[PDB]
């Protein structure tokens, strides 16, 4: 913390890394969150300059890139020959006025496999979590999604990208064709489905059930203002009454033609209930 | 109330320490007496400017923006004492100067992490005559949680912020392209926003010499309700001006009549 | 100029350019419809429309005429007008970006030169 | 292929030199065996950055934007070893990262001083299913000069692009006012353009283990003829999909047959 | 003035201040105009760099705030116990491109008891004095 | 005329002192002969630049933008001898080169305070074809006082600036949307402003080879007048082009006939 | 070229100039083409930062204008009493994004006797030489 000498703030991430390596190496899986790499960079810069090493841009030492790369590379997926164990790392970087190109944000972006970009404008507009879906990325991609998710994730990703093309028009769309007027609607509902309260992470099966609902078109006639309420209650319902379908989805790992049909009815009857 | 002072007419040294003296007095009542302390510091930036002023004479390569390389740690070992413990409680209100008005300046920038609530004031708001000039979209509190203030409190707050954000985005555009093309749906949020923007101002009891208005103190429920109604469309008939420099929503209604002519 | 100032305009002229562009596609649409409906009727921010009539300003059979015409001319006018407005917004988004990057760069060099200057005086 | 690696954990000096090491290797297949080697530097920006780190460490004052004082020489001493000597030639495909999307940033700006062509891969093109997803209007080359590729080559190329450009124009119209005020002329530029767009796609032998399709290595001669004729109007009767993922025009013809 | 040595230009404000305190400390009233505190800062900066004191933000000494605070704190109202005299100061600062957020401009705006901001836009427009109502305060 | 020169080919020290040398010559006529002198210097910015060239060599920590910490005092003890006194008069005209066009540059920035009148030239105006490219809202003169130029002069002067200032704020909107959406009233300022802007330009004998026109010298009362009328709406019927590149207003009316 | 030490790139134009000067000095007429002065400027700046001279605008050393004035002052037309000979210099300067206000371009415009600005727009649009006839001058 804040009052601990620079060197301890400097070290912290490595000493935490080692701890996570014990799991990685032993066929076990470990997750590590560095919060933040921005403050540690500062700690390091402070010692560098006090030891009088040469300062480069932003007063950072020439080896600041090497401080993080040697840290973030220790995260990896081993081979069975080595135990198949892993170390995933979620490093946090604090940008300034959204300057993702400032020095440290540039290094770390350049080192990692993807970025989840959060934005104030989004946050205050009601999108929480504030993920900017267009600029966020996952180099690993689907190589890491489940077949269940992919079954849905894929068309969602696509209507959203499509909405993003037209979104700006909405607010002045004094007379748009029903083609694009369609994408605006899918656009705002899909967006409302991505919203989420905190401290309540969902089970992959619950996420696909809800995503399926709007992606399939079921909430298209529903009011944007209600999707948050719909999902909540809809999900409360299937987590209550339908734990056998979710268990299927879960197990079968995908949405069978059957479970597909069962969901159709579950949502078309719940929706009816819903707008009574 | 005990008072400690190391003003602007002092040499850097005094300025780099008064906060310590002040804070030390406060820690006594917290620990040795166990009481509920209220700590006011105006302005903690001065502690950091003090240090930057002797820094070069201490033989140090400057960090960015001229600051000393030990800014954050210097701030850390201090800010970490200004705190509530199990022994006593401190409620610190620290004024934080923002050089050149730039919130990213290493000092203001480095201080956010030490706070649980932040009130960000803006010359752009002040310039319009809206006092207190708090920036509604750049102010935060760790208790703005439905689990802590309640959903009515929470939905209103966020409700007010969405509309001000919604209006911020349109501002630059109706600026040039004008307002006709806007959807009645969107020219209502321009309305409500402009009224909220005002309903957020308030005549302080310590600034009558400034506003020429009697200071009003509004209770938490009068606030939540007033905004709830503006957001609800319950005053789309009153004029914006009726909402400027008033306490509770009833004064906005009365002021409408007075303005009615 | 301030990167924050320049990013405001840019932020907004980027929007104005997409709005404006959208308004033309609409204006073209209606104007398609209109040139057709116009055909028959003769056998019987909109550019300088409302003003042209306004300055020079100081039944049915013909009412539908002046109407059926004054809408082709209007949807024509809005169309071209919004066509050049985004043409203008684009020259600006390209112009401001250059000012933004000259400043962006300049700000970084100016700082470093300040640091180097102070380090070197020890 | 021989692979030379300078991983991100390596110190500045290592990521600094590994592109030279790779260079060394390539120079052999040219100065010792007089081949036409291919050099791939991925990515050219990290070369420059490694340069700055090393520079800063040696305590030298950075220049504009924080790069090294020797940015231009660090680059030149390496880029210049890549050429066609009497013995053979090294050709380099360099992956470029542009900082801040700023093409006038010292890193990128310096780099273009040496480039003779750009290959712009495009996500948009990919979305058309078109692959390779190279952008026919954004990608460029210094040698696209009739005085260098010859008038024929030069004219076909300039023919392909204009048509591709024109169609781009119409693209806006089509979607809004609908595909028909389109002239006996405007309807042909589209048709052909759409045939062209496809004829520009192609099956790679590298992706055979996967596309279940046979890779094609079309020859330059076949390339210019192909497009020549589409421009010409020789296959206006052929259908679009006849040209998707094929090699030489001959295949466009035969695919049409199997497509009745 | 312009050709006087940097140290004279630097001192000038403190000198003039002291002549004003005579009146302030003797139950009389004085008004001092520091025209301008921008050129003094430059003088200070010069004197200071020539002494080899490491330059700071914008090339000025790390204590330019202090340079002006020390001076302007001297303008003051004494109680009857001290004569009831006073010293009122009207320091002048030159902005560039009407940018009041600038570091020096704000350094000094954060010492005085208000500011009168004059804009060239208002001036050309006919509004003279070019006082900017919104941005000026007391 | 006495001529003193230390040009672009001399080493820094020469350029750093020739001003002093021309200056001294002038001081002799002023004080030793009580003479009324005229002193032309091209360019006084070069003296300061020269100073910046040797300054590092003298071993000084640089001030902002790499200039010498003694910039102002150096300008000062030099500028302060270029002055009229009780003994003699020195009318001095000094050209001040502005680096990168930045008037916030320490050199030019520090020079404003030494003048009684300033003529700030603009690339933007020059590029419009207006010569001399003087910025009307940026040039000033301590004589622009009613009690010195008379109120007639003082009111036309402030009249012209007010309309150009007004035109200046409309420009942002004119820029995306043109004039259509403008108010009838606003469009009249615009007309008048564009005619005042053109009438401010004029052919110099010295620039005849480039204007393609014969140089003109307009008498003050002719200027006060011509501008009154424009302001007063006495020429709202003439076209802008009539006013471009002319002397007296009478020639602007004529040009209008010729334009027919 | 691109691979010779900066000092050689820096030197190159002065040498070529001396060779052109023989002709100028002997009643003859030479033409010198400096391609480009842009890169010579960066070579000289590399030298200057390595010698540790204060970096200024765009990190260029304070004397880069003189790097160029000295060079281009040597192009010249002598009179009969000195041979009538002459040296004509066509120096090349590379702008970024058509920005003709940059430090180096401006420097050089303030030295030569006109410019020939070629525009990228013109070039693609098919006008070549991409000369900008309004902006260019002699």
């Amino acid at each position: 913390t804040a009052s601990d000498a620079a060197p301890l703030q400097y070290l912290a991430p490595y000493s935490g890394c080692s701890m996570g390596e014990y799991f990685r190496d032993n066929g076990k899986h470990a997750l590590i969150i560095y919060d933040d790499l921005s403050k540690q960079a500062v700690a390091y810069r402070q010692m560098s300059l006090l030891l009088r090493r040469p300062p480069g841009r932003e007063a950072y030492p020439g080896d600041v890139f090497y401080l993080h790369s040697r840290l973030l590379e220790r995260a990896a997926k081993m081979n069975d020959a080595f135990g198949g164990g892993s170390l995933t790392a979620l490093p946090v970087i604090e940008t300034q006025a959204g300057d993702v190109s400032a020095y440290i944000p540039t290094n770390v972006i350049s080192i990692t496999d993807g970025q989840i970009f959060l934005e104030t404008e989004l946050f205050y507009k009601g999108i929480r979590p504030a993920i900017n879906v267009g600029l966020s990325v996952s180099r690993v991609g689907s190589a890491a999604q489940t077949r269940a998710m992919k079954q849905v994730a894929g068309t969602m990703k696509l209507e959203l990208a499509q909405y993003r093309e037209v979104a700006a028009f909405a607010q002045f769309g004094s007379d748009l064709d029903a083609a694009t007027q369609q994408l605006l609607s899918r656009g705002v509902r899909l967006t409302e489905l991505l919203k989420q309260g905190q401290y309540s992470p969902m089970a992959i099966e619950e996420q696909v059930a809800v995503i399926y609902a709007g992606v399939r078109g079921y909430l298209d006639k529903l009011e944007p203002s209600k999707i948050t309420k719909f999902e909540n209650a809809f999900l409360s319902h299937v987590i209550s009454q339908h734990q056998a379908l979710l268990s299927k989805i879960r197990t079968d790992g995908k949405i069978s033609e059957e479970s597909d049909a069962k969901l159709k009815e579950i949502v078309t009857n719940f929706l009816a209930g819903f707008e009574a | 109330v005990a008072l400690v002072y190391g003003q602007m007419n002092e040499p850097p040294g005094a300025r780099a320490r008064v906060a310590l003296t002040g804070l030390t007095v406060a820690e006594y009542f917290r620990d040795q007496e166990g009481q509920d302390v209220l700590l006011f510091i105006d302005n903690i930036f001065r502690f950091t400017q003090a240090g930057s002023e002797v820094s070069a004479l201490l033989g140090r390569i400057p960090s960015a923006v001229g600051y000393q390389p030990t800014l954050a740690t210097d701030m850390g070992t201090m800010q970490e004492r200004i705190t509530t413990t199990k022994k006593g409680s401190i409620t610190s209100v620290q004024a934080i100067y923002v050089p050149a008005d730039d919130l990213t300046d290493p000092a203001p920038a480095t201080t956010f992490a030490h706070l649980d609530a932040t009130t960000v004031l803006s010359r752009a708001i002040a310039e319009l005559g809206i006092y207190p000039a708090v920036d509604p979209l750049d102010s935060t509190s760790r208790i703005m949680d439905p689990n802590i203030v309640g959903s009515e409190h929470y939905d209103v707050a966020r409700g007010v912020q969405k509309i001000l954000q919604d209006y911020k985005s349109l501002q630059d555009i109706i600026a040039i392209l004008g307002m006709d093309e806007l959807s009645e749906e969107d020219k209502l949020t321009v309305s409500r926003a402009r009224k909220i923007q005002r309903f957020l101002s308030q005549p302080f009891q310590v600034a009558e010499v400034f506003t020429g208005h009697l200071g009003k103190l509004v209770p938490l429920k009068e606030t939540i309700k007033g905004f709830q109604q503006i957001l609800a469309g319950e005053y789309d008939h009153l004029p914006e001006q009726a909402f400027y420099m008033v306490g509770p929503i009833e004064e906005a209604v009365a002021k409408a009549d007075k303005l009615a002519e | 100029a301030t990167l924050k100032d320049i990013t405001r305009r840019l932020k907004s002229i980027k929007n104005i350019q997409k709005i404006t562009k959208s308004m033309k596609m609409v204006a073209a649409a209606k104007y398609a419809r209109a040139e057709r409906e116009l055909k028959p009727a003769r056998v019987y921010l909109c550019g300088a429309i409302h003003s042209s009539v306004a300055k020079q300003m100081k039944l049915a059979n013909i009412i539908y005429y002046s109407l059926k015409e004054s809408t082709t001319s209007e949807q024509s006018a809005r169309m071209t007008a919004m066509d050049n407005a985004s043409k203008n917004a684009s020259e600006m988004i390209d112009k401001l970006t250059l000012t933004f990057n000259r400043t962006r760069q300049a700000v970084i060099t100016k700082e470093l030169i300040e640091i180097i200057s102070g380090a070197a005086a020890l």
